[PDB]
């Protein structure tokens, strides 16, 4: 197979974590929801 | 690769099938939770308007 | 018939041509689409601002006027062709004084006519709870005239003929001015202030002195970076980096005059023998950022010939 | 008249590319 | 390369067929979703005018 | 090579999507997120 | 791998089964405590409003 | 097998610790709870 | 066994010491207890 | 045994000395005891 399962899992998990952190931080900084004062 | 289905035999290992199944179930659960959370957040305060 | 059988006969070599063509097409398409999207959904970059008095400052939205003071304005003006009980504004009629008050005094502070002096009788002095504000305004006018006729007149005509008015320092706020705001205190210590107790023709000289050390150089650097931030032109605006002591860029003498002006403001109006007593401005020290606001010419500055001649640099 | 010329040159380029590819790919 | 069709055998492998099919289906689904989203955005707010 | 094409396509798509969302958000022409 | 169940033999060793059980029990306790703490904090001060 | 138990344990524990510290710090800096002198 | 006793002891001891130091410093710096002036 | 006597002695001595020095420095800097002026 062209790619291994290990590399796929690593890339997918890293991308998901980075995306979730970025989206929470951007939504918090937008000041559009009244979350945490 | 006794447990692996016939069509996926040249792609998967016997031990990797179980891990892949676990990952698929986790993704499905996370997707359902995310859908519910998005619906609740839209019901609270719309973001597009 | 071909000259490259290995490239035009075999499938593996025949795939590379299509691969390269697709790669070029994809790169071109992605670049074009991204730049088209970027240039289509972006607003117009630079909207110019024109105003017959101010330099990049506006007062046209006048919702702060109660609209009844304007009603009494015309009645007052019709009753009295000439001003009565005026102590500073001289050589002007009631209409001109009213225009000055509407455009300059109220435009520069964003306050109603009732803030300072009574709408019922505009000539009253101390019959209302706002006489102190009018006294402070008169002192402000005298200070502005002093600053215009003693310091701004020394600058060459190359800089222009811009004058100092209420909006130069107030910028649309009646009170609570903020010299040294937190956004301009980025790289500096949070409690740093300009050293307004020195003689600026030689106050901040460090080159080869041999009686100073790195601490004096640090203080000089703090002052210099403050001067940079108050404009937007970088460290070369007044200097040549090959030799700092040189006087050749012609905005360094202007900075000397500005520094002397700021020292005069500090020692005559902010706190003459005590900031609490005998001093207007509530004990707030002046700053370059207060007027200049990150530009070469202050946004609150007035164009030549706009201010009354009594307050002008050439009365 | 610029867009018409741009379309003309683009069509000429596409036709030439297709013709030469068909010549090679046969 | 038993599963690969005769035309594409010299270039591909058994597993690369399956991975290529997965990638093709993913691309088609993403394209349909993008088309729907673009149409919705145009209906909400045109950008050309 | 299949792997190089897949890698290039994936990175290009991700970069373009992120850049375009950032540009659209910074434009302030859609009334999205205040 | 005597103690490892039949399904999980290809992935687990006899020694790792016990450590996995310990980790699972610890995670369950942590989730229970987290739920209690979140309920207590919400009863104290709502963070959405 | 794709991954060993040791690497999974290490990654999970590190992620949990960093997330807990980050969330506590963010909540403390937000100033929205009246905790530890406001 | 995936981990040795030595590694577990070392990691636990370092984590505990660092956490205790951090918590004491945060509590002292917050100035909400009237401890040490 | 997971640890030897030498390593334990070294680590304990270093930790004790570091903690004592840190505590004296914090107490001196706090200025709440009237010690050393
Ligand atoms: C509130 C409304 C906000 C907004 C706020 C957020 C926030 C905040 C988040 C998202 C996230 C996402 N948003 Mg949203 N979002 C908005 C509008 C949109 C719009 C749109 C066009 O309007 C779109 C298309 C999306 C689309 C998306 C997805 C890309 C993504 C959720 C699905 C996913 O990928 O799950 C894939 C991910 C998973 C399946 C993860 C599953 C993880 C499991 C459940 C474990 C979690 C940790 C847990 C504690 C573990 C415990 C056990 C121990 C390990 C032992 N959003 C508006 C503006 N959105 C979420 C995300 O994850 O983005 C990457 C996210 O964090
Ligand atoms: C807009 C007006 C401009 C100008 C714009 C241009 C531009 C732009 C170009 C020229 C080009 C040329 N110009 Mg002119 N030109 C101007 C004025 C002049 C003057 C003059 C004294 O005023 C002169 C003497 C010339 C002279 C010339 C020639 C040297 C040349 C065109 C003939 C040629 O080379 O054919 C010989 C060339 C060929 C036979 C090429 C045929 C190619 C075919 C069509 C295939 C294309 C690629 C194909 C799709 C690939 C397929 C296979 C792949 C594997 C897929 N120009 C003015 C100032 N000129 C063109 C040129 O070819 O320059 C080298 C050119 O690109
Ligand atoms: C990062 C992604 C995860 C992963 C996540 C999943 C998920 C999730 C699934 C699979 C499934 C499959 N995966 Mg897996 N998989 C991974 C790694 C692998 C690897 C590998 C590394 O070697 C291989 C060989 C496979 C191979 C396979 C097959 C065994 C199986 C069927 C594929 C198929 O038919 O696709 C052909 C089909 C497609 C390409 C579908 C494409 C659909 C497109 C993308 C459109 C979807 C639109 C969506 C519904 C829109 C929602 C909009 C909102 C409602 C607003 N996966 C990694 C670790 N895999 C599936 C399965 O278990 O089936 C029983 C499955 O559900
Ligand atoms: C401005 C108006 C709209 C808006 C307009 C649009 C429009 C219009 C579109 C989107 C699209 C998308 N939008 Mg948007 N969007 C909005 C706000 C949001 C918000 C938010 C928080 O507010 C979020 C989270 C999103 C999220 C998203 C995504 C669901 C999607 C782009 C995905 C992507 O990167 O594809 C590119 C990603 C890749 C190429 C990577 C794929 C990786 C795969 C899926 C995972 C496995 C990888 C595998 C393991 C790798 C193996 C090989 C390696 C070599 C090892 N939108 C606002 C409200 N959005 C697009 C869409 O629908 O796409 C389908 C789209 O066209
Ligand atoms: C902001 C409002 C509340 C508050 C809201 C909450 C909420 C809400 C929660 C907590 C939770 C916790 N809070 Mg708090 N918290 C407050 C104030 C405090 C104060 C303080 C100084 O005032 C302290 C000390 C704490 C401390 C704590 C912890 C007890 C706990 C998080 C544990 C952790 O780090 O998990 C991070 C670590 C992991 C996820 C993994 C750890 C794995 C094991 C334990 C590692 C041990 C070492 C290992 C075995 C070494 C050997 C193996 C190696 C592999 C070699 N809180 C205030 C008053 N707090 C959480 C909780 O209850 O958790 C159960 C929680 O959900
Ligand atoms: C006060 C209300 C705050 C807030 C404050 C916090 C704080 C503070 C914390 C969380 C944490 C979490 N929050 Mg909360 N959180 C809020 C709102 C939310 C919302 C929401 C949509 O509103 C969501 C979805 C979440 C979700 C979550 C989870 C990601 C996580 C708790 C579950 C978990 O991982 O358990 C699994 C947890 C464990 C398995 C930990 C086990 C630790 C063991 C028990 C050891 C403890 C220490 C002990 C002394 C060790 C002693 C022995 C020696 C080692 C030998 N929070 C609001 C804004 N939240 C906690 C967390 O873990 O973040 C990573 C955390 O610390
Ligand atoms: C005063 C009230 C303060 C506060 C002040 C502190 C301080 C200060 C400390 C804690 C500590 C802790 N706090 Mg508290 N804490 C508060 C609020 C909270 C809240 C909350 C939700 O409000 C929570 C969940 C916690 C939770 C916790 C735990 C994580 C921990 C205590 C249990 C533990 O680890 O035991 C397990 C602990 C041990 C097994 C210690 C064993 C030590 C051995 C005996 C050696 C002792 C030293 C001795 C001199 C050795 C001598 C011989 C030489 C070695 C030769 N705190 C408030 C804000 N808390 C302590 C801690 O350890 O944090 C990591 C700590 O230092
Ligand atoms: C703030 C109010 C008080 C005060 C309050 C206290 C209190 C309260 C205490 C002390 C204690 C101590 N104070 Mg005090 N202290 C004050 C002012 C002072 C002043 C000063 C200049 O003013 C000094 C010098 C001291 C000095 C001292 C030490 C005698 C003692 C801590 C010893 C130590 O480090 O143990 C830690 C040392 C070690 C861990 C190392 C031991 C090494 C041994 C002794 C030598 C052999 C090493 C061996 C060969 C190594 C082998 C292994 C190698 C790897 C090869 N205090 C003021 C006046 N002080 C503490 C005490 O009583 O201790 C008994 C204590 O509890
Ligand atoms: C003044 C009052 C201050 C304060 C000032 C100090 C100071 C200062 C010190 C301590 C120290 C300690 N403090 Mg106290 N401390 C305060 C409040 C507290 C509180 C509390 C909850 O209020 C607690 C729990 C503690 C707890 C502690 C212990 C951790 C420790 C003392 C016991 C110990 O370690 O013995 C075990 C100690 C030993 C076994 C040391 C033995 C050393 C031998 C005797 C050699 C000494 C050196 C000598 C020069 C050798 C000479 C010969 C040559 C080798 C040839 N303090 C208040 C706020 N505390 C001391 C300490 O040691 O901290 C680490 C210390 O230095
Ligand atoms: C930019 C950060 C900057 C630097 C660096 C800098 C340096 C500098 C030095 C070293 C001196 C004194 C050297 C000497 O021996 O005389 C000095 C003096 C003055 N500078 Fe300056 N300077 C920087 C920035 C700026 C800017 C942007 C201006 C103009 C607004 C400016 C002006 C002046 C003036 C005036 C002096 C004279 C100081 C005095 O005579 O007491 N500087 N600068």
């Amino acid at each position: 197979r062209p790619f291994e399962f290990r590399t796929s899992v690593v890339v997918s998990t890293l991308l998901g974590l980075v995306m979730a952190l970025l989206i929470h931080f951007v939504v918090l900084s937008s000041g559009a929801f009244n979350w945490l004062r | 690769n006794d447990l692996v289905p016939d069509q996926w035999k040249p792609l998967f290992n016997n031990a990797q099938w179980l891990v892949h199944d676990i990952v698929v179930k986790t993704i499905y659960g996370g997707l359902i939770i995310a859908v519910i959370a998005h619906v609740l957040c839209w019901a609270w305060t719309p973001w597009i308007r | 018939p071909t000259l490259f059988p290995e490239i035009t006969n075999t499938v593996r070599g025949r795939f590379y041509i299509v691969a390269g063509i697709i790669s070029v097409v994809m790169a071109v398409a992605s670049i074009a689409i991204f730049w088209w999207i970027f240039y289509t959904i972006t607003p117009a970059p630079a909207p110019p601002l024109q105003n017959p008095i101010y330099v990049n400052y506006t007062q046209e939205p006048t919702d702060y006027i109660s609209a009844e003071s304007l009603a009494a304005m015309n009645a007052y003006i019709q009753a009295n062709p000439q001003p009565q009980a005026v102590q500073v504004l001289k050589g002007m009629t009631t209409a001109q004084i009213s225009a000055y008050m509407v455009a300059q005094v109220s435009g520069g502070l964003k306050v109603d006519c009732s803030y300072c002096h009574n709408i019922a009788n505009f000539a009253q002095q101390d019959g209302y709870p706002n006489a102190a504000k009018k006294v402070t305004a008169r002192k402000m006018m005298l200070m502005s005239a002093d600053l215009n006729q003693n310091y701004t007149a020394k600058l060459p005509a190359s800089v222009g003929g811009y004058q100092i008015t209420c909006a130069t320092c107030h910028n649309g706020k009646a009170a609570g001015l903020e010299p040294y705001p937190i956004e301009i205190m980025n790289t500096l210590p949070n409690d740093w202030r300009l050293p307004l107790e020195l003689d600026y023709p030689g106050g901040l000289v460090v080159t080869g002195r041999k009686d100073v050390s790195n601490h004096e150089v640090e203080q000089n650097q703090f002052a210099m970076y403050h001067m940079n931030v108050s404009m937007g032109q970088g460290c070369t605006f007044c200097h040549n980096a090959r030799y700092f002591p040189s006087y050749e860029i012609a905005q360094k003498n202007h900075s000397i005059i500005m520094l002397q002006m700021t020292k005069h403001i500090q020692e005559t109006y902010v706190a003459p023998g005590g900031r609490i007593a005998d001093g207007i401005m509530a004990g707030k020290s002046p700053s370059c950022w207060l007027c200049h606001q990150g530009a070469n010419i202050p946004p609150g500055a007035a164009k030549p010939g706009q201010v009354p001649a009594v307050l002008s640099s050439t009365p | 008249m610029a867009p018409f010329l741009m379309a003309f040159f683009t069509i000429v380029l596409i036709v030439a590319t297709l013709y030469f590819l068909s010549m090679i790919m046969s």
